[PDB]
């Protein structure tokens, strides 16, 4: 497991990447892991934000489906040609598998500047596959073809201040561990919620808390229609009248300071001197989780290190600049990257539950820790879940 | 961002 500690890199901004080896010989790529969909593809044609693509030519096993697909998300655009190939992980287990790639050759805003990834690996179920379920997705494959254990774990750690791209390259962000979980990783003990349904990792919060004030919303109202865990997501998400909800709240708690109501929506950056960012108005906002037993959840909650994020100099001169990382959404609660930095999160596919710990990489403001904490009461918890 |  200590093979895999650390392979990752990146940053909410542009996402967490691992190395991957396709084809035979294997040519060397870096993979986005998504969370957020179900689907692994890559660049196999050249593209200006591309270093590298992947180029069937060369593979001797490349091998054609004879398919095309395309695939949306809620920002990128991409289709393809569906094929299958060997895969490997390099820092990951030690074994290589023949699955489904689809080799990219349009794409719209799927694509990120030094990014420095090249391919996307989407590690949810295959209910959101494309084309249709038929076509497995990567990890299923893994799994069935040979002796991994159906579990992986991610940790994600997030840079103090902004990281260029060749600073990346030397910068290192997080551990995604596969069939596995290693203690190292956490401290604490891990608290799990099941998983609603198997297509997006779906979960339902039945509580939301800002600095102990209960928003006191119907709790469908933060599950509609769903609540996700991607780490596809550089921003935690909330549905309309739940992000405003927030929004309103936390404004409170920092009304002392100006921020251009712009801020808040988050198109633009707000400037400190360097050091005297004050957090002390900022709140922090605690979810209570499903419970894997009666009547029972848990909570995890957020320093808003983790939803305000740095972004580097407007001006040639040195204040810390953040933006604000949560966002509206229409297609429910997304518990996104800043989400998952703070925390260990095992995503038991097996036992078809997700498990928080307190990540050990987890960043510090002296008088306020996040955590993961268990257990409390919260009754008709189902209700909280969203049906039409 | 990323929006997956």
């Amino acid at each position: 497991f200590v093979e895999m500690v650390d392979n990752l890199r990146g940053k909410s901004g542009q996402g967490y990447y691992v190395e991957m080896t396709v084809g035979s010989p294997p040519q060397t790529l870096n993979i986005l892991v998504d969370t957020g969909s179900s689907n692994f593809a890559v660049g196999a044609a050249p593209h200006p934000f591309l270093h590298r693509y992947y180029q069937r030519q060369l593979s001797s096993t490349y091998r054609d489906l004879r398919k095309g697909v395309y695939v949306p998300y809620t920002q990128g655009k991409w289709e393809g040609e569906l094929g299958t190939d060997l895969v490997s992980i390099p820092h990951g287990p030690n074994v290589t598998v023949r699955a489904n790639i689809a080799a990219i050759t349009e794409s719209d805003k799927f694509f990120i500047n030094g990014s420095n990834w090249e391919g996307i690996l989407g590690l949810a179920y295959a209910e959101i596959a494309r084309p249709d379920d038929s076509l497995e997705p990567f990890f299923d494959s893994l799994v069935k073809q040979t002796h991994v254990p159906n579990l992986f774990s991610l940790q994600l750690c997030g840079a103090g201040f902004p990281l260029n791209q060749s600073e990346v390259l030397a910068s290192v962000g997080g551990s995604m561990i596969i069939g596995g979980i290693d203690h190292s990783l956490y401290t604490g003990s891990l608290w799990y919620t099941p998983i609603r349904r198997e297509w997006y990792y779906e979960v339902i919060i039945v509580r939301v808390e800002i600095n102990g004030q209960d928003l006191k919303m119907d709790c469908k109202e933060y599950n509609y229609d769903k609540s996700i865990v991607d780490s596809g997501t550089t921003n935690l998400r909330l549905p309309k009248k739940v992000f405003e909800a927030a929004v309103k709240s936390i404004k409170a708690a920092s009304s002392t300071e100006k921020f251009p109501d712009g801020f808040w929506l988050g198109e633009q950056l707000v400037c400190w001197q360097a050091g005297t960012t004050p957090w002390n108005i900022f709140p922090v906002i605690s979810l209570y989780l499903m419970g894997e037993v009666t009547n029972q959840s848990f909570r995890i909650t957020i320093l808003p290190q983790q939803y305000l994020r740095p972004v580097e100099d407007v001006a040639t001169s040195q204040d810390d600049c953040y933006k604000f990382a949560i966002s509206q959404s229409s297609t429910g609660t997304v518990m996104g990257a800043v989400i998952m930095e703070g925390f260990y999160v095992v995503f038991d596919r097996a036992r078809k539950r997700i498990g928080f710990a307190v990540s050990a990489c987890h960043v510090h403001d002296e008088f306020r820790t996040a955590a993961v904490e268990g257990p409390f009461v919260t009754l008709d918890m189902e209700d909280c879940g969203y049906n039409i | 961002e990323i929006a997956x």
